[PDB]
């Protein structure tokens, strides 16, 4: 018996990133329930300010059973429902890419119309043409998002939903 | 609130009595506990010397005692 | 506010609970000097039992009817064997514990609150404190009757108008089989509990000087 | 026996954004009832003036059994139903990043329409071809709205909905 | 029983912004109820002239009863419907962003036009792009409604719809 | 803490006496193990000279000793 | 680890005061054991007692053996010695490491404290079967049990 909606302590000893779908195993390290171990997964949410677990898959030793009670996640010492990590993965990689195809563009059709009024000429053949292929790459690869990952060795906190028997 | 004033001040409240005694060995006029002697000659309240008042939260604006007596000073007016 | 209030009380209870229990300690001699009840326990360690006395019993039950006799004795509790005598320990000592969680969270911030906080704390604990008077009082009256029906069970049974208990021995010799022996089994059984006499020659007269 | 609509206290120990849903417990801490703890949910609103708490998973310790009662949450001796947390969130960020592609914009074009009557030409060049791109993504990603995010340390009081037993 | 439209008299505690619908509770404070108290909600109007109060749930202490009365509220030492606070929330501030926005786009566009018949040249930059993406923003914008707000702090007046027993 | 002052310092501890004994040849006044004579006389927690504490877990703050006294000491006041 | 090596340390005379094979019978077996209780009262309720001076019981039954028993399986504790030390929980801050230094020595002695306790109760149950092997020994002195009766 368990009651509806209570606060333990564990540890998260397996860590991986917001990218491929995985099996992921916590710990629980005090309390009455002891060396029990705790299978899910992740969802990702719309933007990176936090990350949750899906933890349902509550395997307790000794006995061959199974049980299914689905909790989630919080800071430990915190309160708090971020995840520690970084959400700046890929921001400037694309800002930067599409900034220069752009800056590329412009400097061969600007420097071409700066004709009327050898190298430098080279100079506009250059960035002229390969400005536009790589400002559509560019347009192209804008929507990766910036991914988050947790860690192998942090703790966390474990909310329950439900009663168990 | 001075009750041993231009006296020793207070000792402590000698609780059998009910009365604090000032360090002089005097009984100060001032009191400590409920159980003591008072004069009691006016109290408020309603339905004196029936039933109390009824605890029913009723649908009528008088009030009743418990005796059945009805106490119409305590009712509201109409 | 009320929690404030609340915790006054918890808090005045202990404090006063922790006085009234470090003054227990520290006199305790005359208490148990007072308190011999093995000077009452009788030859065959059992426990007298307890009396009360009534005087000027009337009551009415209703118009045309109501009961009026001199005195009545109340048999409290039928007398039963012990082992060790009790004592004061039981009946006025009081249990102590503190509360030390002071679950704050709206702490007081605005004079008006810190002085109802303080004003709430105040009443909190007088009225711990005159729970604990009252404790103490029903601890001690507890023991008053206890003691006084004892003090009654010995003044009526040199009155003689009580029956004292009737005992007797019932004694084996080696008993036993060739894995477990006793040497010399023995019960004691009583046949009459302590009970009134109603006849008129029983009563027997006292004159002191 | 909860008469309709009483107002109780609680304190909130779980801090949570408002970019993902999920379960949030407190504590009653006196009243009738003690020991007893409430897991519920918020809504996002239209408009992030206030926030207000869907709680209606109520545990009562003493004996297993988790009703049903909902309720909901007010700012105790405020008597308003708001947050008290940063509502300026994504306000001045957008705002800056869209003025920012535009003038880029701006400079570009007028400072080569200017050229009737090298580095002045290279500041057409790069302020011409960024902007435009930015103004574009900038408009895209402008929908994004600010945030609330309530606080680990809060109380609050609870108005009841309906009676239970 | 309570006559078909009588009027008792009650005082709201609660404050809240026409943002959010929720309950709202009010005290009988006079009158044959006494203790007696009601939760109800409110309606948004098309116009932000007056506000009407929609309160339906009424529980009487002494017995667990809840009955659901429906009755409306006037404004006291007014006699009328509406609501005591602001209604000029949300004017001057989408006005004055959407004609700065205009001023903006037409001191680009009329000196860049002038230029016929360095630093003034950046203005005309300025203004010319950050007008036209902030007005049609000013345009997607403007249309936010103006609220209004009950205070924490005001006795009210209820007049009866229907019986009761 | 700090027992065999003005001593040789401490040498080890008699646990049958379940007493230190220093360096010169005497019972250190400080005792090592708790299975040793104890002069306690005040005491602490609750249902104490009763059953002590009822493990049934009640809602309300209503705790009962295990031979039947009621706390009314360690239960709420409301 | 310290308690094992102590009782190596003091070999010769542990089995000089538990020799067994002085006690044993001339057909090679084993001595029963006795218990013996003095001044017993019992209560059950009230008037419910019983009084009596002293009290013997056979508690396991006299048996052939082959070799006497010594006091290795009786004080010898078991030495497992385990070299892992998992770390879930770490520790960042100097108070951390405070808490982990005075919760590891209260530990460390709690520990001690219960190994000490496992031994006396070991101690206690070796001198008391010795106890019931004299009590039978001088019993059967006295002429209070029949002699074990041997048919070949």
């Amino acid at each position: 018996i368990i009651k509806t909606g209570d606060i333990m302590f564990a540890v998260l000893d397996t860590s991986v990133n917001s990218d491929e779908p995985g099996p992921i195993l916590a710990t629980i390290v005090t309390g009455k329930l002891k060396g029990s171990k705790l299978i899910g997964s992740f969802n990702l949410p719309s933007n990176a300010d936090k990350m949750v677990i899906t933890f349902n898959t509550m395997s307790i030793p000794g006995a061959e059973k199974t049980i299914s009670i689905s909790a989630y996640a919080i800071d430990p010492n915190t309160a708090r429902t971020a995840l520690a990590s970084r959400t700046n993965h890929h921001y400037l990689m694309r800002y930067g890419s599409l900034f220069a195809s752009s800056f590329l563009q412009g400097f061969g059709n600007a420097f071409q119309s700066a004709n009327t009024t050898s190298t430098l000429e080279n100079a506009v053949i250059g960035l002229a043409t390969v400005g536009k292929a790589w400002s559509q790459q560019a347009q192209q690869l804008f929507n990766t998002p910036t991914t988050v990952e947790v860690y192998s060795g942090t703790g966390l906190g474990i909310l329950f939903t439900q009663d168990v028997t | 609130d001075g009750c041993c004033s231009k006296m020793g001040g207070i000792n402590y409240c000698d609780s059998s009595a009910g009365r604090l005694v000032c360090n002089n060995g005097f009984y100060s006029t001032c009191y400590c506990t409920r159980h003591a002697v008072m004069d009691l000659q006016f109290l408020m309240g309603c339905c004196l010397w029936h039933g109390g008042v009824y605890p029913q939260l009723n649908s009528s604006g008088l009030v009743v005692c418990n005796d059945g007596y009805v106490s119409e000073e305590c009712s509201l007016q109409k | 506010k009320e929690t404030a209030l609340s915790v006054g009380a918890q808090a005045g209870l202990a404090w006063r609970a922790k006085i009234i229990d470090e003054q227990l300690n520290k006199q305790a001699r005359n208490l148990d000097a007072i308190y011999d009840f093995n000077s009452l326990v009788l030859e065959h360690n059992i426990l007298p039992p307890v009396l009360l006395e009534g005087r000027n019993t009337l009551n009415l039950a209703d118009a045309q009817s109501i009961r009026i006799s001199d005195r009545t004795y109340k048999v409290a509790k039928q007398a039963h064997f012990i082992t060790t005598p009790p004592t004061w320990r039981q009946y006025l000592w009081m249990d102590y514990v503190k509360p030390e969680a002071p679950n704050v969270t709206l702490l007081p911030k605005t004079k008006a609150e810190k002085e109802i906080w303080c004003i709430y704390t105040e009443r909190g604990w007088k009225n711990g404190i005159d729970q604990a008077n009252t404790i103490l009082e029903e601890n001690i009256a507890r023991i008053k009757e206890d003691f006084g029906g004892m003090i009654l069970y010995r003044k009526l049974l040199a009155m003689n108008m009580v029956s004292p208990p009737y005992v007797s021995h019932t004694d084996l010799g080696v008993t036993g089989d060739g894995s477990e022996i006793h040497i010399d089994d023995r019960v004691l059984r009583i046949t009459a509990l302590p009970e009134l006499n109603v006849n008129s020659a029983e009563w027997r007269a006292a004159v002191a000087k």
